[PDB]
């Protein structure tokens, strides 16, 4: 997260850090949305023009972090993959369509002042909240700088682009699927995701109910916190009834 | 107050790769 | 079914449930809060 601040303590306790067994390095972050059930970038795990392509016993999810790197006594969870899930039509040869994917963990986690599940968009809270201007907040452990690592979990809030805006400012097609954020060069105020933030979640808090819904998935950007450039996050709502087909057909 | 996703639902029924962009990430 | 998902989800125990809010929540509900 570039152009952050360090997360305060049960900020965000549905953050999930996703870790790659062999060779140990942090992979992407990902979202807690069920007891059993981790949503993330379906990039994060098949991305073959950067030679990704993970499977269930690869990797393990770290649950209730906030250290980047300090084992955290009686507050984080390490858990196991049964399956991982990624969206049958996710389009990794051209442009991140459709860039989604679930994990369902082999026990359940149990939940703590530091780990607890985000909401998934109803049809209102989407509509009321998916508008330009209106911020989101992006958290992870990734890079600091575009060119750099940080101490603890980062926290950066970001409005949304007016669509022209986001096609205007990238070669990239961009479909339905996807929305961007980020401030304008005219706004002054900074901040992006960046490498390593992959996968982690783009949240609003309703003012209707109070509650925090994740609207979007750090998916992709042209470098980190440049000028007329924005980044890129999945459309979660659009995707919502594959995630509820996933958790009905497979879930338990 | 513009919308800046669609809210509708994705179903069934080409550009330059990400890949390919300097600095993509 | 998953349908809205957790009863509960959301609702941070070290923030809602314990009426404390965030260093910058402000922000965001602000930015919800259209002009004229
Ligand atoms: C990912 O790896 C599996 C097992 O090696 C392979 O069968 C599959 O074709 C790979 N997928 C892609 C998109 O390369
Ligand atoms: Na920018």
């Amino acid at each position: 997260i570039v152009e952050g601040s360090d997360a305060e303590i049960g900020m965000s306790p549905w953050q999930v850090m996703l870790f790659r067994k062999s060779p140990q390095e942090l992979l992407c972050g990902a979202s807690l949305i069920s007891d059993r059930w981790v949503l993330t970038a379906a990039h994060c795990l098949l991305y073959p023009p950067w030679d990704k392509n993970f499977t269930e016993n690869d990797l393990l999810v770290r649950i209730g972090k906030h250290s980047r790197t300090r084992y955290e006594r009686n507050i984080e969870k390490i858990s196991m993959l049964e399956k991982i899930y990624i969206h049958p039509r996710y389009n990794w040869r051209e442009n991140l369509d459709r860039d989604i994917a679930l994990m369902k963990l082999k026990k359940p986690v149990a939940f703590s002042d530091y780990i607890h599940p985000v909401c998934l968009p109803d049809r209102e809270t989407a509509a009321s909240l998916l508008q330009a201007g209106y911020k989101g907040r992006v958290t992870g452990w990734g890079n600091l700088k575009e060119t750099g690592q940080p101490s603890v979990l980062q926290v950066v809030n970001l409005p949304i682009v007016e669509r022209p805006v986001c096609k205007d400012s990238t070669r990239i097609r961009i479909t339905d699927n996807m929305f961007c954020a980020g401030y304008k060069p005219d706004e002054g105020k900074r901040g992006d995701a960046c490498e390593g933030d992959s996968g982690g979640p783009f949240v609003m808090k309703s003012p209707f109910n109070n509650r925090w819904y994740q609207m979007g998935i750090v998916s992709w950007g042209e470098g980190c916190d440049r000028d007329g450039k924005y980044g890129f996050y999945t459309h979660v709502f659009r995707l919502k009834k594959w995630i509820q087909k996933v958790i009905d057909q497979f879930g338990e | 107050g513009e919308p800046g996703a669609p809210i509708d639902y994705d179903e069934y029924g080409g550009g330059t790769p990400l890949h390919e962009i300097p600095g993509i990430r | 079914t998953f349908g809205s998902g957790e009863a509960d989800c959301g609702l941070r125990p070290l923030f809602e449930k314990k009426s404390l809010e965030d260093k910058t929540e402000r922000e965001l509900l602000e930015s919800y809060i259209d002009g004229r």
